[PDB]
């Protein structure tokens, strides 16, 4: 076992608000293979980020990605009402592929 | 650019034997690797299987909880990946979706929409 865990799991935001959800491997991988996904109540997880900085075809950009070693985080520029979802990071980097348990935002 | 469709959810009574399937469409990408992941309320997210094609036919991964109990397979002359679980029980009840990343130098990887499997003696 291979260990992702997020800080924290449930938030409150504002709109307008700026939001950090960070993410911690239990052994140092690297950045390059750190994905984020983004799950809307009532469907699938939707591909976020790539890399640890690269957001995904659509991914609006205020949206954005760092980390490097063990902590990588995700930052909402201006929360807004759609970034309501549940977001989840994962590992690629050796099998097995794990992932974090997934950060619940919700819009104030 | 994707269209990943799987099909076969349902349910079984336990130790029941299933075969989900998604066939890749816009693909023929010369080298990619093909997974099943899979979603339900007690376990969140968990990588379950991947065949894999760096150009090596097929290479295959499982885990802590999974093998011994599927097997990934997909042709892609059949353009399918299909997923075979056998002497299923509760635990493994959930929705399992079927992504596909390319080994680009770098993009992204792709998500099909899933389909429930149910484990149930009802």
């Amino acid at each position: 076992d291979i260990q992702l865990t997020q800080s924290p799991a449930f938030m409150a935001a504002s709109p307008g608000e700026k939001v950090t959800i960070t993410c911690s491997v239990s052994s140092s991988i690297s950045s390059s293979n750190l994905h984020w996904y983004q799950q809307k109540s009532e469907t699938s997880p939707k591909p976020w980020i790539y890399g640890t900085s690269n957001l995904a075809s659509g991914v609006p950009v205020r949206f954005s990605g760092s980390g490097s070693g063990t902590s990588y985080s995700l930052t909402i520029s201006s929360m807004e009402a759609e970034d309501a979802a549940t977001y989840y990071c994962q590992q690629w980097n050796s099998y097995p592929y794990t992932f974090g348990g997934g950060t619940k935002l919700e819009i104030k | 650019e994707v269209k990943l469709q799987e099909s076969g959810g349902g349910l079984v009574q336990p130790g029941g034997s299933m075969k989900l399937s998604c066939v890749a469409s816009g693909f023929t990408f010369n080298n990619y690797w093909m997974s099943w992941v899979r979603q339900s309320p007690e376990k969140g997210l968990e990588w379950v299987a991947e065949i894999r094609l760096n150009s090596d036919n097929f290479a295959t991964h499982y885990a802590e909880s999974v093998k011994g109990k599927f097997i990934i397979s997909r042709d892609d002359s059949k353009s399918r990946l299909y997923l075979q679980m056998n002497s299923l029980r509760a635990e493994d009840t959930g929705i399992y979706y079927c992504v596909l990343r390319p080994l680009f130098y770098y993009a992204v990887d792709y998500w099909g929409q899933g389909t429930s499997v149910t484990v149930s003696s009802a």
